[PDB]
């Protein structure tokens, strides 16, 4: 059976090895959506469009996001107070536990939150729908750093943030935590998101994680953001990070595994990653509204790269943009 | 099983006398404090074997055979608690004090046994898989073989189902 | 609760659709373990460099194995007799058996072995860190040559040997 409310359901003090599996999560108040896609399942890039398919529903669109209003201009002004600001998620936290899984995720505006948390996973996620709070997130910003925090398996669809996102992971020198067999669809932000900088008081760079055999079909803006140092801290203090004379914006030593990559439908840039050291191979960008990749990136190589029919509305001005020096095998 | 009262039947006695208490007064309250305090005292059910509680007023009455008595009748009195146990006399002297009274004993076993056990049919206590289906309300267990032909529908009545098959 | 031990706990004979869920595995002794590798996440390849970072931990390293005495040389001779070549290492076992299906499986020092074993398989995790024995293992050494055994899903770190064979 279901879990209705909104808010956080907190659950503390699970052992080891403890499972949660059926679960359901609906929002008693229907929030309102919008579609920012046709019925062949493009995309609305006029703001009056998006704003006439405006309805109350927990499916086929997703929450007025903040990103969105940037993303489409004057958006915001013709939307509703009542549809702007929300903050209507069912979200199933589990607070400071180790050892519990989260099996057959599934609901209608639902998210799960594991805060504090370390060996954790969400296995085999069967179809949910986001909303403001991320259907899988690791918030790791309270508790110590993030490690053995996976997704296995399993889609998401919908949300008005990211659907997979990562505050806070280091997975040290095992590697640990990272997205693996995994589908995102419709991410108000980026459907597999490493988040840009320090955001909040510490620190929500990641470091060390694995991205493999992972597809993020229609983001807004990137389906795979493996930066950790794009707009934030140009100041001479990175909080939770190296200082910026130690090494530039836009380079760290993230060292994330980068392998067979797949990035589609795009209304942005398809892929975007910064960071220094880093080895990418297997990156696949296709039928993309905007731009297969800027690439933030200095002195990282890109091996077998692939960028075919991106930039068909030229939003930007290529199919593919390095800003840094990188050696390029293969395009 | 293994669980006993100490008492078979509950009677109450004088400290340093084998002589019933008679027209004692019995305070159930919190476990490890004074049950003398209302705040610490807790109300009192009459636990029914028919699966029902209904509530009474929280001093219990001793007779002259030393047994708990409400409504002129002998009772089985139980608590939402673990509690605590006072027993008084007639000049209100109290005779005993007991901190910790707990029990496990589940009788009545109608409403208690729904709480505190799972329930899986097996299919080796019915002749079909179609009885077996619509007697499981919440597991299924099939640890024996079932024979089927061309269109052969078993319904389930819409009830959510782990099944196991072995 | 725990499965506390060292070497194999062995349950024979199971018939078909068996499954356990949740485990964990904990050796009783803790093992002294290797580390030739530096927080930068980079080899030491001086012998001497992975003897100074010798400890008795159930994690973060692995118990000494035959082919890093043949990697890094003079190794064998640092180390203490006591603190190399042994098995302490939290092992279970199903033996001669279908339908067995291990579910997510953790531990500290942990393996997993199978003997003798058809249509048996490991599925999902919890990271489990490996210990001397590996952490999932087929055999049919007794018994006779396996089909429908196969490895999905999860995932395992440390091992002194193949995590999957």
């Amino acid at each position: 059976a279901k879990f209705i409310g909104d808010g956080n359901l907190i659950f503390t003090k699970l052992g080891k090895g403890s499972r949660i599996a059926g679960v359901f999560m609906e929002s008693t108040t229907t929030p309102w959506v919008i579609k920012p896609w046709t019925d062949d399942n493009q995309w609305l890039t006029d703001a009056a469009a998006v704003v006439a398919t405006l309805k109350q529903s927990k499916t086929d669109g997703y929450q007025p996001t903040v990103s969105d209003y940037v993303k489409f201009p004057g958006i915001e002004t013709l939307l509703p107070p009542n549809a702007k600001g929300q903050n209507i998620t069912s979200t199933l936290e589990i607070r400071e536990c180790i050892g519990v899984e989260v099996h057959r995720a599934s609901g209608l505006m639902a998210g799960f939150l594991f805060r504090g948390c370390h060996f954790c996973k969400m296995v085999d996620a069967n179809n949910p729908s986001g909303g403001k709070d991320g259907i899988i997130t690791f918030e790791n910003l309270s508790g110590d750093w993030g490690k053995g925090n996976y997704v296995i398996g399993g889609r998401t669809s919908y949300g008005s943030v990211s659907s997979a996102q990562f505050l806070r992971n280091n997975g040290g020198f095992e590697r640990d935590g990272g997205v693996i067999g995994f589908t995102s669809y419709r991410a108000g932000e980026s459907g597999v998101k490493t988040w840009q900088g320090t955001v909040g008081s510490t620190t929500s760079r990641n470091y060390n994680l694995q991205f493999r055999d992972s597809v993020v079909i229609y983001p807004v803006w990137d389906g795979f953001d493996l930066g950790a140092d794009t707009d934030m801290n140009p100041e001479l203090d990175r909080p939770g990070d190296y200082p910026i004379t130690q090494y530039p914006l836009h380079q760290l030593p993230l060292n994330h595994l980068i392998d067979n990559l797949l990035v589609r439908g795009a209304l942005g840039v398809g892929f975007g990653m910064d960071g220094k050291g880093m080895y990418v191979s297997n990156i696949t960008v296709e039928d993309c509204a905007g731009s297969g990749a800027y690439l933030l990136t200095h002195e990282s190589v890109f091996t077998n790269i692939a960028i075919i029919d991106t930039n068909t509305k030229d939003f930007q001005a290529n199919q593919i943009y390095i800003s840094g020096a990188c050696r390029v095998n293969g395009l | 099983a293994n669980v006993v009262v100490s008492n078979p039947r509950p009677i109450f006695t004088e400290s340093r006398s084998f002589k019933a208490v008679a027209n004692g007064k019995i305070y159930i309250g919190q476990i490890d404090t004074d049950p003398v305090n209302p705040a610490n005292q807790i109300p009192v059910y009459i636990e029914n074997e028919d699966g029902s509680h209904v509530q009474i007023t929280q001093p219990l009455i001793i007779n002259a055979a030393g047994k708990i008595v409400y409504n002129g009748q002998l009772v089985k009195i139980v608590t939402v608690q673990g509690h605590s146990m006072a027993i008084y006399d007639a000049n209100g002297s109290q005779v005993d004090y007991i901190a910790n009274v707990l029990k496990y004993d589940p009788d009545q076993y109608s409403i208690e046994a729904d709480k505190k056990f799972k329930y899986s049919v097996k299919l080796s206590d019915y002749p079909t898989l179609q009885d077996a289906a619509s007697a499981a309300v919440d597991g299924l267990l099939i640890d024996r073989d079932y024979n089927f032909y061309g269109g052969e529908t078993v319904d389930f009545g819409g009830k959510v189902l782990t099944i196991e098959c072995k």
